[PDB]
């Protein structure tokens, strides 16, 4: 019986954790990118490291780690539904406890608040979409070639190019 | 007994007609002015000088970038203040309605006494040629077709024919 | 003209230009890849 | 009704919640009323109580549709012009295989469209423009791409006519409440006018520029566009300037003339229409009658005269009425109309009025089978109306104590016979067959019924038939045959492929399919007529005329009481009638192919589509399947992958659309709403239902979506097994 | 591979149904058009399922006997898209086009009488509705299980 | 519609997998297959064996009477079409029955 805006913790964190995680991507990247050095999907085994053991296939590295990510993340998933973070930074983010506003149910539109520090964080939520949506267009040109720019004397034309196979 | 148009999106029919006609201004003058050509005589060499062409499509997409902006940003304010929901001033969503659509909150507002108007003293200029130009458009964009068509040669396709005694054209004039 | 909570009517059968059309633009999907059984992606 | 009436406004009602009987469509919502009113969108017992405008709606009706044909037929003369076939065939003709129509290549599509022609991929058409049109002398594509747009002229004025009626403010009620004059003028000079001017285009123009086409050229090598008046030399040939007779009369000499005409009998060889001779005399020969006809007259008069002892006193007044209750003066007529078509049929295929027909088998027997099931649509039809005629139309009684008053007097009668005549009929009509089978079957031929065996013995020969050709013995005079070239006496010669016509002898096996026909034919009109006689009232109800002549039944009582009524009289005579006709086509095909079609050898030995296989084999009701449907229909089976191959491609949709009709005719009502419910509660879960309160199909209604679709379902699966066996072999 | 023989990269069967047929539809030794502007067997008809070829595509693709492609679509091989990339696609669109069946109607029961709105239809398509659902990510994926039809509207 | 349009390629039929699959796990023998975790012998059953399954229920493809014949598109249509059979039929009988 109940009309409208109700969506609470909610997923406003599911955004916000996506823009911390796209922009974390995009410095997965970043690095060769001044000195050209290496490229692309590399699919690498990631930054080595120096060698007596491996040949390396050197069993499922993912799997591990990823069985220890598991349970920082239902860390989160349980702070959501009943919230307890020291710091308390995305459920509101710091500026902590309240966020009472949202958590007795109801906002509608709400901006928000946070950190003992001021300078609400409406700055990190942009510098965090344009992560968002630049994997879109990163991921998106794979399917064609590495590289951007710099210099013309010829590249900036896009003088020849291969189209999509039909 | 006759039909009622009077339809009712419509003021609106009206000034998508200017858009469409004033417009339609860009056309005549200056490809007429035609530099009349011209003096003599007219060269693009220059930037297109090699550089592989300068637009083909890509041109279109910065045209319309630079317009989509403009005509999308727009209509949306021509006007249109209140902006909600749940039932009717009509025009269609009529919501700037009473409201204009702000009590209080800026200049929105434009000029004296609480209103948008520049205000009465002009139809003059451009209620006569802006329309006129209603008119005028038409014509002379039906002009254009006249001015192709016929194609002379290069294509018939399909015939079953039955011309030539003689080409169509523009350079001006009429023969006859 | 029309702005936001919605708008103008229509017709019986303005599906016989919804039928007709729309659907049909889909032949014209049908012989620009003439074919089908699988499809290519992008 | 009131949104808002009279005087004041223009402003049209679209809106607030429209319109019918008083507690109209509720406000609030149901399905079914969208089902009302595409039905019965026209009735009149509602819009309004007196008859007032109807006949003021009927005639802006009646024009749409006369602008249609014409929309229509344009499109075709079009698609006929510049898709041409015709061209090519022409020079061509009884080579060709022709089209009109080609489909763009899209998909599929295309297997279709199958070398016709003269060149060029096609689909081979059955309705004969290019036969019709033989006759048009003059020729050339763009031109018929004249008579189109001509056709189109005739259309938006012959459609701004009925502009120009109803809604234009418009007419009332003398004008047809006094006929006065009616049939004087229409079969005067239209009727006349048209076979009269008809004529003036069939001997000026026509016969010329096929006198001289029967012999070959690439026309206009032959005829020049107009060409044909102040001038004629050409007449010249083809006969005189009339040389000195003055407006005919006599003093007149011939040593040898007689003006064109010289009737002719028989058929042309070399190109077997009949000669395009007879065909300007006859029209004129009409015409003058009409012309001298439709001059009669003003009414009762006539009609008010003669009685007799039997005879009906109502015979008089046998209808102030009749000008005007018009659901009746439509049920006759298509009574008429629909049994004047039919006889259409049989003058044709033992006729052929245009030239190249029975050589092109297929292009003149889909037409013996479309003109036949309306000359059969139109008069189960011509029934119907009569029951919304015999239940409502005039307010009150006053049509009093006549001829009908009579009928009905006997009415539990009139078809107290003609029910045992049906079962004396199939008695004698159908287990005669069946005698073959059981017996055939049993196997002693010594006994059966077969042309052979049960004797008659080797003739048929002398009845009509026989008396007919033969023909001048007479005040006949007449050319060399017959009427029909098919009557007994005469001639080998007919045709250059082919067989077009010949005897057609039939003995037995011609006899009892004949009388098959009979009980067909009258057990049909059993039902109508018992069902329109007994249209108001029964001894079953009485108080059977009190909303209808639909209502779906009276209700579980009596014992019955739901066939009843009178559209279900009109809906169990279609379901015969779809037999009546549906085994009248059955039988002139495995005649026409058995024996006639052809073919022509040296010497002339015919080879009959199928050498009469029919002798001893159509007697016996299987070899109607081993004859028939399992030997031809081998053709509809095989038809894949090829151009015709549409009809294959139909014969199981259709084959299919018939076997979904049963479910609609044989079906409850409250079933599949209580399953329409299950639904409707499941939709209600998710919220997704309720509004338009969605209910099952209005007891009659399923009656309409069973019949409707049994007849377009089991119809065209022929319209497929017949176009399919005569395209390609025969 | 799984059993039906294997793909385009060789089919001998599947290859004599490429030839006859087709080509043979051809063997008409001609029916004129020697310039002529018409008759389209000749060019594609065939060529646009002829200039079917070694290639076509390559797709892998089963071919049963009598070489007409059989579809397995196990997740193996080559075959997941000849029903899952195609398969998502059909549901997608479809709930797109009932996820605005429950809502040009959880628009209307409401305000001053609504007893047949529907069969005039403002705005037609909804339209309005129309784009919620490419504009649903999660949509009732999510909102479906949870409040709005909410078990209570269960 | 896609015959006698003439083409036939560009018909539209699934090998039916499921049953091939069962059948598998009993045998044979059509053209192998390890199938993952059998893989036509190695893992073989070993538990079960020379006893009980022999060469009995084994005539494995078989044409002239084999028990199993051989599967392909033409059965996974009447075999969905049996089933849309008892499931319209039962859900009258259900529904008759309620
Ligand atoms: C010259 C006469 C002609 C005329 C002018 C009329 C006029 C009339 N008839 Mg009528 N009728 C006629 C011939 C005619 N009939 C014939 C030949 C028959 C015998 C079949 C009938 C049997 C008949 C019945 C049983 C009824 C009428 C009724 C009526 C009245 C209702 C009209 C209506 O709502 O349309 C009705 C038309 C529709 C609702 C359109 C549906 C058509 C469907 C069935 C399609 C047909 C199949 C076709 C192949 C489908 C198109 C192709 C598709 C597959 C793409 C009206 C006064 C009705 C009445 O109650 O009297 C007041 C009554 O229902 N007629
Ligand atoms: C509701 C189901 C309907 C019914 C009554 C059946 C019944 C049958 N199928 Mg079957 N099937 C179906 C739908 C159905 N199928 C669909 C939609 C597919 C995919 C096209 C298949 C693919 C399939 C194969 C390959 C085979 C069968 C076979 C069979 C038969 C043997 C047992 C079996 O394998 O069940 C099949 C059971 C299922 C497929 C479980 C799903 C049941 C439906 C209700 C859930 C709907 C899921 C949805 C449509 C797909 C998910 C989306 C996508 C992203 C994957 C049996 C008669 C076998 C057989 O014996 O053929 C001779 C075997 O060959 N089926
Ligand atoms: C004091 C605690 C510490 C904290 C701060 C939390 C906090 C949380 N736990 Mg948790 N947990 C803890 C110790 C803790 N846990 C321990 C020691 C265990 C051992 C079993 C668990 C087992 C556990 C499970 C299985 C789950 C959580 C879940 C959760 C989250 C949802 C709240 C909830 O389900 O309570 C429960 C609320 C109650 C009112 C308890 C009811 C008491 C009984 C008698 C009834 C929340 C972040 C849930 C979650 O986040 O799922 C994604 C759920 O997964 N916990
Ligand atoms: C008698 C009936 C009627 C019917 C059933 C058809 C049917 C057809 N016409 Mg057609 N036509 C008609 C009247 C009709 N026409 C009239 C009155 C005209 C004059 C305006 C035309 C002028 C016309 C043209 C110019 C064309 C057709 C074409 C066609 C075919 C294309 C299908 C289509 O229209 O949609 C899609 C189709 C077989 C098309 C064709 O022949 O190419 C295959 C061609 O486009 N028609
Ligand atoms: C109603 C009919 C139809 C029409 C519109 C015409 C019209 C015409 N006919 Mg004609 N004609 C017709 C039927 C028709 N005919 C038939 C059926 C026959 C044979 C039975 C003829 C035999 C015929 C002859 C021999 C001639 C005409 C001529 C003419 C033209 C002028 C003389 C005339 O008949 O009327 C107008 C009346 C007067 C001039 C007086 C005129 C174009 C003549 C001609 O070529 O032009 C003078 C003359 O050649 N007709
Ligand atoms: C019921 C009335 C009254 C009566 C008693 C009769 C009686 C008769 N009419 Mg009759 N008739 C009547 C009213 C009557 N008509 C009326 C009102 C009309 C105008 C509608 C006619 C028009 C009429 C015609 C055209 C004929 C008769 C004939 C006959 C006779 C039949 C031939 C016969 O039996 O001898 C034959 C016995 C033999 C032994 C030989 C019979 C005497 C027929 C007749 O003239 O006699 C053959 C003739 O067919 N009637
Ligand atoms: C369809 C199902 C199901 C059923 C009803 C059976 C039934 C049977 N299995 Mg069996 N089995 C199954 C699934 C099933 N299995 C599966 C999924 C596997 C794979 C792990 C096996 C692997 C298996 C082995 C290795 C053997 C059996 C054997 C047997 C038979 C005797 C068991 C016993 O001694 O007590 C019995 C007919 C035994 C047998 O008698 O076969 C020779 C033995 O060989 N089964
Ligand atoms: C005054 C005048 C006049 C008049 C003129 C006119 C106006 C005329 C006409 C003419 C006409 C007026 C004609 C008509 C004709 C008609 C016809 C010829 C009919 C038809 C039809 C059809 C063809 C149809 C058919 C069909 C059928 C069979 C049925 C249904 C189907 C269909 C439709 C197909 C005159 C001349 C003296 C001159 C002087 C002045
Ligand atoms: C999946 C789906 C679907 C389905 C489809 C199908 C499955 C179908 C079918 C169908 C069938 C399975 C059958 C049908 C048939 C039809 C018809 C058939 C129609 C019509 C007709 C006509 C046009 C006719 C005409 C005629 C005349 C003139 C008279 C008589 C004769 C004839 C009949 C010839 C669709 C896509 C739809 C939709 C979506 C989903
Ligand atoms: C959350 C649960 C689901 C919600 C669905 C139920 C909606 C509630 C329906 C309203 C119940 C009855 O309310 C009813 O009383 C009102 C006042 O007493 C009346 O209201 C009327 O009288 C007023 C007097 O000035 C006028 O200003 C109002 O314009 C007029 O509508 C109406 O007759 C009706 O609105
Ligand atoms: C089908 C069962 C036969 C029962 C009916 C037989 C009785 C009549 C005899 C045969 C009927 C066919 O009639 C046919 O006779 C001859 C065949 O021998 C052919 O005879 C034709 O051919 C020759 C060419 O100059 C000449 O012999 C004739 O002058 C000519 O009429 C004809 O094409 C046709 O007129
Ligand atoms: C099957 C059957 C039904 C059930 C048939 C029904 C309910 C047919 C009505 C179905 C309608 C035509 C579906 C209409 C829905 C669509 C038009 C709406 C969406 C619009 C589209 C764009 C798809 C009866 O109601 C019935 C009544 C009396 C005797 C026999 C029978 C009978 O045999």
């Amino acid at each position: 019986l109940a009309e409208d805006p109700e969506n609470l913790r909610w997923f406003v964190q599911a955004e916000l954790v996506n823009g911390r995680w796209a922009m974390l991507g995009v410095a997965g990247m970043l690095l060769p990118e001044v000195f050209t050095s290496i490229g692309i999907i590399n699919v690498p085994k990631w930054y080595a490291a120096g060698k007596e053991e491996y040949f390396a296939s050197s069993s499922t590295l993912f799997v591990i780690e990823f069985i220890l990510s598991h349970y920082v993340e239902i860390r989160r998933w349980q702070d959501i539904k009943n919230p307890g973070s020291v710091n308390q930074d995305p459920i509101f983010k710091q500026y902590s406890l309240p966020a009472g506003e949202v958590g007795y149910p109801g906002g509608i539109f709400n901006p928000l608040n946070f950190a003992p520090t001021l300078e609400a964080k409406e700055k990190e939520i942009a510098n965090g979409r344009l992560m968002l949506a630049f994997l879109g267009f990163i991921i998106q040109h794979n399917v064609t070639g590495k590289g951007p720019f710099d210099n013309l004397l010829q590249h900036i034309s896009d003088p020849w190019h291969n189209t999509i196979v039909q | 007994s006759d039909p009622e148009s009077l339809r009712w999106n419509v003021q609106a029919e009206l000034v998508h007609s200017r858009w469409a006609m004033l417009g339609a201004a860009g056309i005549f003058i200056p490809e007429f002015l035609t530099k009349l050509g011209i003096l003599n005589t007219p060269s693009w060499y220059t930037a297109g000088e090699q550089e592989y062409f300068t637009d083909t499509t890509t041109l279109f997409i910065v045209e319309l970038v630079f317009i989509g902006w403009a005509e999308g940003r727009r209509w949306a304010d021509i006007l249109n203040p209140g902006c909600v929901n749940t039932d009717p001033i009509f025009p269609n969503n009529k919501l700037t309605g009473t409201d204009v659509g702000y009590p209080g909150g800026l200049w929105f507002d434009p000029l004296g006494w609480g209103s948008a108007s520049p205000q009465k003293l002009k139809e003059l200029r451009t209620k006569e040629i802006k329309n006129g130009r209603l008119a005028m458009l038409a014509v002379m964009g039906a002009w254009f077709q006249h001015i192709y068509t016929g194609t002379g040669p290069i294509d018939n396709l399909f015939a079953h024919l039955a011309d030539p005694g003689h080409a169509t054209i523009f350079a001006a004039f009429t023969p006859k | 003209m029309r702005d936001l909570k919605t708008y103008l009517s229509v017709a019986p059968v303005v599906s016989t230009l919804w039928f007709g059309a729309l659907a049909g633009l889909l032949i014209e999907i049908n012989r620009f890849f003439p074919d089908a059984l699988i499809f290519p992606f992008f | 009704l009131v949104d808002r009436d009279p005087i004041k406004t223009s402003f049209e009602q679209w809106a607030k919640p429209g319109h019918f009987s008083r507690t109209i469509a509720k406000g609030p919502d149901t399905t079914t009323w969208i089902w009302n009113l595409h039905a019965d969108a026209h009735d009149f017992d509602s819009h309004t109580s007196d008859l007032e405008e109807i006949s003021r709606k009927v005639f802006s009706a009646h024009f749409g549709q006369l602008s249609i044909i014409f929309l229509w037929l344009s499109g075709m003369y079009f698609h006929g012009a510049r898709f041409s076939n015709y061209e090519a065939w022409l020079n061509d003709p009884t080579h060709i295989g022709p089209s009109a129509q080609v489909v763009w290549p899209i998909v599929g599509q295309e297997i279709l469209n199958g070398d016709v022609g003269g060149g060029f991929r096609g689909i081979q058409i059955t309705s004969g423009f290019f036969q019709i049109w033989r006759a048009s002398g003059i020729t050339s594509e763009l031109q018929l791409y004249c008579t189109a747009i001509g056709a189109l002229v005739f259309a938006g004025l012959m459609l701004f006519a009925g502009w120009f009626h109803y809604h234009k403010a418009a007419p009332k009620l003398a004008w047809f409440q006094d006929v006065e004059s009616m049939l004087n003028h229409h079969l005067a000079g239209l009727l006349g006018l048209g076979s009269l001017s008809w004529a003036r285009h069939q001997v000026h123009v026509s016969l010329p520029i096929n006198q001289f086409l029967n012999a070959g050229v690439d026309p206009k090598e032959i005829p020049l566009p107009h060409e044909f008046i102040l001038n004629r030399d050409l007449l010249a040939q083809l006969y005189p300037s009339f040389a000195e007779g003055a407006t005919p009369f006599f003093t007149l000499n011939w040593s040898k003339y007689a003006d064109f005409l010289t009737f002719r009998g028989g058929l042309d060889p070399l190109t077997g229409g009949l000669w395009l001779t007879d065909i300007a005399h006859h029209h004129l020969a009409i015409a003058i009658l009409f012309l001298i006809a439709g001059h009669m007259y003003r009414i009762k008069d006539i009609l008010e005269a003669h009685k007799g002892p039997f005879t009906g006193q109502g015979h008089k007044g046998l209808y102030e009425i009749l000008t005007t209750s018009w659901h009746a003066q439509l049920s006759i007529n298509l009574a008429m109309l629909g049994s004047l078509t039919i006889v259409v049929a049989q003058h044709m295929y033992s006729m052929p009025p245009y030239p190249y027909l029975a050589t092109d088998y297929a292009t003149q027997l889909s037409l013996f089978t479309h003109h036949m099931w309306i000359g059969g649509f139109l008069i189960v039809g011509a029934a119907a109306h009569a029951a919304i005629f015999m239940v409502r139309d005039y307010d009150p009684t006053t049509r009093y104590n006549d001829l009908l008053d009579r009928v009905l007097r006997h009415r539990d009668a009139i078809i107290s016979h003609l029910n045992w005549v049906c079962i004396f009929l199939g008695f004698h009509s159908f287990g005669l067959y069946i005698h073959n089978d059981t017996m055939s079957a049993l196997g002693r031929p010594q006994d059966m019924f077969s042309d052979t065996a049960i004797q008659l013995q080797p003739v048929f020969a002398q009845w009509i038939q026989n008396t007919h050709a033969l023909a001048p013995g007479t005040t006949a005079p007449g050319a060399t045959a017959s009427t029909s070239l098919t009557w007994g006496g005469g001639d080998l010669v007919a045709v250059g492929n082919k067989v077009a016509l010949l005897p057609i002898p039939l003995g037995t096996a011609d006899f009892l399919v004949h009388h098959i026909h009979a009980f067909t034919i009258h057990v049909t009109v059993l039902i109508l007529l018992k069902g329109v006689l007994f249209a108001r009232s029964s001894r079953l109800i009485p108080d059977k005329a009190n909303l209808g002549f639909r209502f779906p039944c009276d209700g579980p009582g009596r014992g019955g009481t739901c066939q009843v009524s009178a559209w279900d009289h009109v809906f169990l005579g279609l379901f015969w009638m779809y037999n009546s006709i549906s085994v009248v086509i059955f039988h002139f095909s495995w005649k026409m192919q058995s024996d006639v079609w052809g073919t022509i050898n040296d010497q002339g030995v015919v080879t009959h589509i199928t050498a009469g296989n029919f002798a001893q084999s159509s007697i016996t009701i299987n070899g109607w399947l081993r004859d028939f449907l399992w030997a031809q229909a081998s053709q509809v089976i095989q038809s894949y992958g090829s151009s015709l191959s549409a009809y294959g491609l139909f014969f199981l949709g259709a084959h299919f659309v018939w076997a979904f009709s049963l479910m609609f005719l044989f079906s409850g009502r409250g079933y599949w709403q209580e399953l329409i419910e299950s639904i409707v509660w499941a939709h209600n879960k998710l919220k997704v239902a309720p509004a338009t309160q969605p209910r099952a199909l209005s007891i009659v209604q399923g009656r309409a979506v069973g019949v409707t679709h049994y007849l377009l379902g089991g119809i065209a699966t022929t319209w497929a097994f017949f176009l399919a066996r005569i395209i390609a072999v025969g | 591979d799984i059993a039906g023989l294997t793909p385009c990269k060789e089919s001998k069967q599947f290859a004599k149904r490429e030839k006859q047929a087709l080509k043979k539809l051809q063997a008409s030794l001609k029916l004129y058009a020697d310039d002529s502007a018409p008759a389209l067997a000749i060019k594609a008809t065939m060529e646009k399922t002829k200039k079917r070829f070694d290639n076509y595509g390559k797709y892998g693709l089963l071919c049963g006997s009598d070489g007409l492609p059989h579809l397995i679509v196990s997740g193996d091989q080559r075959h997941w898209g000849e029903f899952i990339t195609p398969g998502i696609l059909f549901l997608y669109i479809a709930g797109w086009i009932g996820w605005v069946g429950r809502s040009y109607l959880i628009a209307i029961r409401d305000e001053k009488k609504p007893t047949q709105k529907e069969i005039i239809i403002d705005v037609p398509l909804a339209s309005s509705l129309l784009f919620r659902g490419f504009s649903w990510p999660v949509a009732a994926y999510r909102e479906l299980l949870n409040g709005e039809l909410v078990d209570n509207n269960f | 519609v896609m015959l006698a349009f003439g083409t036939p390629e560009k018909q539209i039929l699934i090998e039916p997998i499921f049953a091939q699959w069962i059948q598998s796990a009993h045998g044979k023998t059509t053209y192998g297959f390890d199938i993952p975790l059998s893989s036509t012998n190695g893992p073989a059953l070993n538990a079960g064996r020379n006893i009980w399954l022999p060469g009995w229920l084994n005539a494995i493809n078989e044409n002239s009477n084999s028990l199993f014949l051989t599967i392909g598109p033409g059965d996974f249509l009447v075999h969905h079409a049996i089933a849309l059979g008892l499931h319209t039929t039962t859900l009258i009988l259900v529904k008759g029955a309620l």
